[PDB]
């Protein structure tokens, strides 16, 4: 049942200035300054705790490399044996830890769905799987995405 | 395009508790980006504007503060507007903010103007929240569409041959306005040089000439640099934004430069007011303040 309210208060205006140049065309009002009311902090929480420049920049370095790659869609039929691939997370540079990784194809199982399709190969980058980005993610997140895929699975793939 | 419907839905929340989202469709936002981009490219990169005009500094996605700015300043086309950049990042409602601004640019292209801020740049808004808002609420493709649009924003404006307006400030490299005019769009913002400086530099009362900037980008410039610039180009005032100022406006070098900031209580981490500067037909400048209630 919110009821916004508006109002205006006047405060002292700009001071008269000492000797302004005669060639100056603009001038400044000495009239009172209108101070209008906007929302209080209680009414309008302007904080935003979701900004994380450190995580963003870590993701971004990884993203910059992928657009140097040529991207191609792949569609695989997921059967009883799964997708027929294993994955490995690699960092954007040396010794980056576990948080923001590129997800690479480590293994293509002989006789598996990826193998007989022929397109996906070892060291391919998994960019997107069933509409979910895997660029700058943990390996466990990637593994969860891949486990949850069903039927005809839609990929975007990058290759060095 | 559906422009008046889009504007209606953006303004529908005027009476709501602040924070309520307006979720336009992807196709709608894309249309605003593509249409505004054409308009930006069709107008000069160095705008030549005439009074009357109301000039606003940073908004940073504080959509409800923008709504109040229009309430009190007059919704377009009641007043002519020039915004000095930094529409996005930091706030939670960068999307509503930029969509309303682009919509008014499209509807009133000769009476409504937007300059590029340092946050209208992919390498910056990737980091400070806009990419996140796009990814969360839409998709990354939409963020890239915004980038294409922002890459075409004009960089500076001159009001009645007397007020030079840009987001950041001067450049040690700026000697002729033709250096601004010859810049081809679309363009990214470089890590250094004229375009960088225009969007990144700051005045400093403690520096003589040009100094290093604490931001790690561009320069600081002193009062004498300002005086020399104005005299050379027969200008009276530099109007810029880019720094939080407690009263929403703050003069520098007597009154030769003004900083305007229009995002009150900036991201809930400052206690500042926002302000706008009105320039009337006689070139009298006045200030209107937006102060959060207690
Ligand atoms: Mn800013
Ligand atoms: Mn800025």
């Amino acid at each position: 049942p919110y009821e916004p309210e508006s109002g205006c208060v006047e405060i002292p205006g700009l001071s008269e200035e000492e000797d302004p140049a005669p060639s100056r065309k603009i001038h400044f009002s000495t009239a009172p300054i209108q101070v209008f009311s906007t929302y209080s902090n209680e009414d309008y929480d302007r904080r935003n705790e979701d900004v994380d420049p450190m995580a963003a920049s870590a993701e971004y370095e990884l993203e910059k490399r992928v657009e140097r790659l040529e991207l191609f869609p792949v569609e695989l039929e997921k059967d009883s044996e799964g997708l027929g691939i294993s994955i490995i997370g690699m960092g954007a540079g040396a010794d980056m830890g576990l948080e923001k990784l590129g997800i690479f194809v480590k293994t293509v199982t002989e006789g598996g769905a990826a193998h007989r399709d022929g397109r996906i190969q070892v060291n391919d980058l998994l960019v997107e799987v069933d509409g979910t980005s895997l660029v700058g993610v943990t390996q466990s997140f990637a593994a969860s995405v891949l486990r949850n895929t069903k039927g005809r699975v839609r990929f975007m793939i990058g290759r060095e | 395009l559906n422009l008046d419907s889009i504007i209606g839905r953006l303004l529908e929340v005027q009476g709501s508790r602040p924070g309520k989202n307006v979720q336009l469709t992807e196709n709608e936002i894309r249309g605003l980006c593509l249409k505004s981009r054409e308009i930006f490219l069709s107008q000069p990169i160095l705008l030549e504007l005439e009074a009357p005009l109301k000039i606003c500094g940073d908004i940073h996605g504080q959509y409800y503060d923008l709504l109040r700015l229009f309430e009190y300043g007059g919704f377009p086309p009641e007043s002519n507007y020039l915004f000095l950049g930094d529409y996005v990042d930091r706030g939670k409602q960068s999307l509503e903010t930029i969509c309303l601004l682009l919509a008014y640019k499209i509807k009133y292209p000769e009476n409504f103007f937007l300059l590029r801020g340092n946050h209208e740049c992919a390498s910056i808004n990737r980091i400070y929240g806009f990419y996140d808002e796009c990814k969360r609420r839409y998709n990354i493709k939409l963020w890239k569409t915004f980038t294409d649009c922002f890459n075409c924003l004009p960089i500076a404006a001159i009001v009645d041959e007397k007020i030079f307006c840009c987001h950041g400030g001067l450049s040690p490299d700026l000697q002729s306005m033709e250096q601004i005019r010859r810049i081809m769009r679309p363009t990214d913002v470089p890590d250094q040089g004229l375009l960088c400086d225009l969007l990144w530099s700051d005045p400093d009362k403690d520096v003589q000439g040009w100094g290093e900037n604490d931001r790690g980008v561009s320069f600081t410039f002193g009062a004498e640099v300002v005086a020399k610039f104005l005299h050379k180009h027969d200008l009276d005032l530099i109007c810029r934004a880019h720094q939080v100022v407690e009263d929403g406006y703050e003069f520098f070098a007597k009154r030769q430069l003004v900083t305007l900031f229009s995002a009150p209580n900036y991201c809930g981490e400052f206690d500042n007011a926002g302000a706008m500067m009105s320039v009337d037909e006689t070139l009298m400048c006045s200030f209107q303040i937006l102060k959060p209630a207690d």
